[PDB]
């Protein structure tokens, strides 16, 4: 049903900030739970944040207090405001969608956006 | 008269997650009785909220548990002195999903059949068409490949689930969705 | 002299006279009315729901003797307002049974002793 496209990735200094965006082009967007995941070099893909169909947010403990997830149901977009970035945050960031109420999985995935926190 | 009962965003709910059950009718019921049939039976008395000819009531599950999974039916409350309740709504299954390994799902005017397979010894398989409140169920049979299966004849987006006999409302993780076109 | 068996018998008499169910039926739960679980409010409320199925009273009942249905009508189905759950958008009958059991268990040492 969906096709997700991430943007906003790039090079940033430690303590810097970056805002990622995800454009979703499918029906019933407001009913999906939208998530952000990341894969650092040599590591498994991990959960970073999620925004429920109701607007409620969830964060990975490694990102708690520094990142903010938000959604825009008019534009069908998801955001990840990443503040206080450290070199440990260097990863490819993925946008994903879950058809809550019909699936237990994030079935839809974007191709990623690279985030590098230098030195 | 029979009210309507739906689940938002859907009736296939992950553990500890949320679902809203909505009772509604064009008959202005002061109250609604939401009955659950399952491992822990219960009735919920909901205030009938009135607006522009409709009576609605929401039952929000803020954290999905085994106790809250079951077949739900909504009734409108008619009178208190000559005690009267309406006909029940169509049954709605509220299921806990994501508990076991995900099964595999395989596929104008032609007969299409969808198959539910897993190496896990599920007793029942459930086919789900996304957006449609009711699910189809079928028992599992063993194959010589060490895999259990169920074929669903269709005669949308689809997902497959497995479950055990002793817990009919606790399903596995959904299979990868299969778009039928 | 027998402080605990008296408290177990007071909880049983409390359930009987409050819920209107038979003495024999409440006493059937032998594992429940022991010295370690006679005052376990959660287990007793769940046992009452499991054994009497008060949700079967939804349509009204049948007039069967020692049925929980008159209690369920007066305190849930046909109540103008539910005591303890007043001005509440959603009320669970199991929570109403649990609040009733909690009052029974609290008033048991007061009644048996006196
Ligand atoms: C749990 O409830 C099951 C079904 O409930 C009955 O049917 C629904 C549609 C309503 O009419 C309701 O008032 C009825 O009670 C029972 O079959 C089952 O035995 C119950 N479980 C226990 C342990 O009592
Ligand atoms: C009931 O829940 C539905 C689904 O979330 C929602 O659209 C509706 O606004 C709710 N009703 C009330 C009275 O808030």
């Amino acid at each position: 049903q969906r096709q997700l496209v991430e943007s906003g990735g790039g090079l940033v200094q430690p303590g810097g900030s970056l805002r990622l965006s995800c454009a979703a082009s499918g029906r019933s967007f407001s009913d999906y739970t939208m998530g952000w995941f990341r894969q650092a070099p040599g590591k498994e893909r991990e959960f970073v944040a999620a925004i429920s169909w109701s607007g409620g947010s969830t964060y990975a403990d490694s990102v708690k207090g520094r990142f903010i997830i938000s959604r825009d149901n008019v534009k069908n977009t998801v955001y990840l405001q990443m503040n206080s970035l450290e070199p440990e945050d260097t990863a490819v960031y993925y946008c994903a969608a879950e058809r809550t109420g019909w699936s237990s999985e994030y079935d839809y995935w974007g191709k990623g956006t690279p985030v590098t926190v230098s030195s | 008269r029979k009210p309507s009962l739906l689940a938002h965003p859907g009736p296939l709910v992950k553990s500890e997650e949320t679902v809203i059950l909505q009772c509604w009718s064009d008959v202005m019921f002061e109250h609604f009785l939401l009955h659950r049939e399952g491992m822990f039976n219960d009735t919920l008395r909901l205030i009938g909220e009135h607006h522009d000819g409709v009576s609605k009531a929401n039952f929000s599950i803020s954290r999905m548990t085994q106790d809250l999974a079951g077949t739900y039916r909504c009734y409108g409350s008619v009178t208190h002195s000559p005690y009267q309740v309406s006909a029940p709504s169509d049954p709605l299954d509220i299921v806990i999903i994501g508990l076991y390994e995900k099964p595999s799902l395989s596929a104008a005017g032609e007969n299409v059949t969808l198959s539910c397979s897993s190496r896990s010894s599920y007793d029942m398989y459930h086919l789900s068409r996304e957006g449609e409140a009711h699910e189809r169920r079928l028992p599992a049979g063993p194959k010589v490949n060490g895999t259990f299966q169920a074929d669903f004849p269709l005669g949308g987006t689809y997902r497959c689930f497995g479950s055990f006999h002793d817990s009919p409302y606790e399903w596995s993780k959904s299979s990868d969705p299969l778009l039928v076109s | 002299a027998a402080r605990i068996p008296a408290a177990i018998d007071a909880v049983i008499k409390g359930i009987v006279t409050k819920f209107g169910v038979s003495t024999e039926s409440v006493q059937g739960l032998k594992s429940l009315f022991t010295a370690n679980t006679y005052n376990d409010v959660t287990k007793i409320a769940r046992a009452i729901n499991e054994q009497y199925n008060p949700s079967s009273c939804l349509t009204g009942g049948s007039g069967a003797d020692n049925s929980i249905c008159p209690w369920a009508m007066e305190n849930f189905f046909a109540a103008r307002k539910i005591p303890g759950f007043i001005q509440r958008e959603a009320v669970s009958m199991n929570d109403v049974i649990e609040k009733t059991v909690k009052t029974i268990v609290s008033d048991a040492p007061k009644t048996a002793e006196t």
